[PDB]
C-alpha cells in the first residue's frame, strides 16, 4: 500500500509536513483528502494538468506542505494515487494532524429525567449528555441518592463536535419501579481533575 | 451538481447487496469513471472499482469474485451487486466520481486521472440478521426558568444511522446530537439537544423531527412541555 | 456526429529515396501543423 506517517503534530502557525510513498510515485500522481471523524473526506492536492495545501514530490514520495495549521485541520490526511498500470487506485494510513497545546475545555453536562409516556411504556432511560470539552478523556460515575449505581449504565466514546472539540452521551436503564423507588439521581463526570454533579429527583421539579 | 444515493441500509449474511447512485443536475457526466468506496467504522477508505459510461468497469483485486457494477445512463445512474456480505463488510459506503479531464482527443491519450473530487454523504451497510425496528421517541421537556434547554430520546432502533433536524429543519446554529448505544439487547439509543431559551415557552408548538433512515418511520412528536 | 484517427509518431531525420550515402534533418516547423488531403489510392498484397 501507499506509504504514510501515522501523525504529524504541529503548534499553531507553523508548518506540518503529511508524506505520501510507495511504488506508483515513480510514475504516477499523489492524490490528497482529508477526513475529520465520521465526516466525508475533503479533497485538497489534485490532478491539474499534464489556499493552504501543498505537496512535494521527491523520487519515491511526494510531501504535502500544511503551513500555519489551526484546531479546524486537526484531523486524518490520507494519500492517494493511481497503479502504474492504472488497473487500481488505493489510499494511504491515515495521518492524525493534532493541532498542539489546544486550550482545555471543561465539561458541560445536561441531565434529564425520563418523560410522561417512557414511565408509561415502562421504562426509565435517564438522559446525561456532555458538549464541549477538549481533550477526548471524560470519566463518568452514576449515583442514586448518594449510593453508586452497578448495573444499568451504558455508555458511548467522545465525538468530535462542530467545534474541534468533544462531546459524548450516556444513559441509565431503570424500570419506572426504580425510579420513584430512590430519593434523588446524580451524574457525576471527571474531566482532568475536575468534575460536576447533577442532582434530579422523583418528587421536585 | 448533486450526487444522491438509494438503497437499503441493513444486510443478511450470504446475500445479495446492491446499491444505487443517480444523478441529478449534471453538465458533463458521460466523460468520467464512477465509483464507490467504503469504509469501517472509523476506519480508512479503501476503493472498489470505476465504472465508465462505455462499459470499460475497473474492479478490485479481491472483490472479483463478489462484484459488477452497472450503468443505466437514462437517467444516468451507476449500480454496484455485490455478493457474500459479512458482518466484516459492515462500515459506511459512499458513491463517488473520479474525474476524467482532457483537451481534445481520447485515444492518443491526452486526458488523465482528475481525481475522487465528489462523493455521497454516506449509507451504512452493517450486515446482520436482527431485526430493523422504527424508532421510539420521547419528550425531553424543557426547564421551566431567559435561558434554557431541552431535548428528545429516541430508543430501541436498528441499525446506524438515526439523523434529525427540529422545526421541520430550521434549526442548524447552536444544535446538539449525541452518539447512539446499541444496548445490551442489541439496540440504539441517542438523543438530540436544542439550545432554546425562555420567553417564548408559552405560545409556541415546536416539533421535532426524526429519520430512522433504515427503518423508512419518520415521525412527528410534539414534545410537550413540564407541566 | 464526430470522426476517427490513427497514432502518427514525428519523425525528422530520414534516409529516403535509398540514396545510399544520404541522411538528413528537417528543421523544425514553428506553429501547429495541418495537412489535408483526398484519399486517393492503395499498395498491398495478399497470401498464397
Amino acid at each position: 500500500e501507499l506509504t504514510q506517517p501515522p501523525s504529524v503534530s504541529v503548534s499553531p502557525g507553523q508548518t506540518a509536513r503529511i508524506t505520501c510513498s510507495g511504488a506508483p510515485l515513480t510514475s504516477r500522481f499523489t492524490y490528497w483528502y482529508r477526513q475529520k471523524p465520521g465526516q466525508a473526506p475533503v479533497l485538497i492536492i489534485s490532478r491539474s494538468s499534464q489556499g493552504r495545501f501543498s505537496a512535494s514530490w521527491s523520487g519515491t514520495t511526494v510531501t504535502l506542505t500544511i503551513r500555519g495549521v489551526q484546531a479546524d485541520d486537526e484531523a486524518d490526511y490520507y494519500c492517494q494515487s493511481s497503479d502504474t498500470s492504472d488497473s487500481y487506485k488505493m489510499f494511504g494510513g491515515g495521518t492524525k494532524l493534532t493541532v498542539l497545546g489546544q486550550p482545555a475545555a471543561a465539561p458541560s453536562v445536561t441531565l434529564f429525567p425520563p418523560s410522561s409516556e417512557e414511565l408509561q411504556a415502562n421504562k426509565a432511560t435517564l438522559v446525561c449528555l456532555i458538549s464541549d470539552f477538549y481533550p477526548g478523556a471524560v470519566t463518568v460515575a452514576w449515583k442514586a441518592d448518594s449510593s453508586p449505581v452497578k448495573a444499568g449504565v451504558e455508555t458511548t466514546t467522545p465525538s468530535k463536535q462542530s467545534n474541534n472539540k468533544y462531546a459524548a452521551s450516556s444513559y441509565l436503564s431503570l424500570t419506572p419501579e426504580q425510579w420513584k423507588s430512590h430519593k434523588s439521581y446524580s451524574c457525576q463526570v471527571t474531566h482532568e481533575g475536575s468534575t460536576v454533579e447533577k442532582t434530579v429527583a422523583p418528587t421536585e421539579c | 451538481v448533486q450526487l444522491r444515493e438509494s438503497g437499503p441500509g441493513l444486510v443478511k449474511p450470504s446475500e445479495t447487496l446492491s446499491l444505487s447512485c443517480t444523478v441529478s443536475q449534471d453538465s458533463r457526466p458521460s466523460d468520467h469513471s464512477w465509483t464507490w468506496v467504503r469504509q469501517s467504522p472509523g476506519k480508512a477508505l479503501e476503493w472498489i472499482g470505476d465504472i465508465h459510461y462505455n462499459g470499460a468497469t475497473t474492479y478490485n483485486p479481491s472483490l472479483r469474485s463478489r462484484v459488477r457494477i452497472e450503468l443505466d445512463q437514462s437517467i444516468p445512474r451507476f449500480s454496484l451487486k455485490m455478493t457474500s456480505m459479512t458482518a466484516a463488510d459492515t462500515g459506511m459506503y459512499y458513491c463517488a466520481r473520479n474525474a476524467i479531464r482532457i483537451y481534445g482527443v481520447v485515444a492518443l491519450g491526452e486526458w488523465f486521472h482528475y481525481g475522487m473530487d465528489v462523493w455521497g454523504q454516506g449509507t451504512a451497510v452493517t450486515v446482520s440478521s436482527a431485526s430493523t425496528k422504527g424508532p421510539s421517541v420521547f419528550p425531553l421537556a424543557p426547564s421551566s426558568k431567559g435561558t434554557a434547554a431541552l431535548g428528545c430520546l429516541v430508543k430501541d432502533y436498528f441499525p446506524e444511522p438515526v439523523t434529525v433536524s427540529w422545526n421541520s429543519g430550521a434549526l442548524t446554529s447552536g444544535v446538539h446530537t449525541f452518539p447512539a448505544v446499541l444496548q445490551s439487547s442489541g439496540l440504539y439509543s441517542l438523543s438530540s439537544v436544542v439550545t432554546v431559551p425562555s420567553s417564548s415557552l408559552g405560545t409556541q408548538t415546536y416539533i421535532c423531527n426524526v429519520n430512522h433512515k433504515p427503518s423508512n418511520t419518520k415521525v412527528d412528536k410534539r414534545v410537550e412541555p413540564k407541566s | 456526429n464526430d470522426s476517427i484517427t490513427l497514432p502518427c509518431r514525428i519523425k525528422q531525420i530520414i534516409n529516403m529515396w535509398q540514396r545510399i550515402g544520404q541522411a538528413m534533418y528537417a528543421p523544425p516547423i514553428q506553429g501547429v501543423i495541418r495537412c489535408v488531403s483526398n484519399i486517393t489510392g492503395l499498395i498491398l498484397t495478399r497470401d498464397g
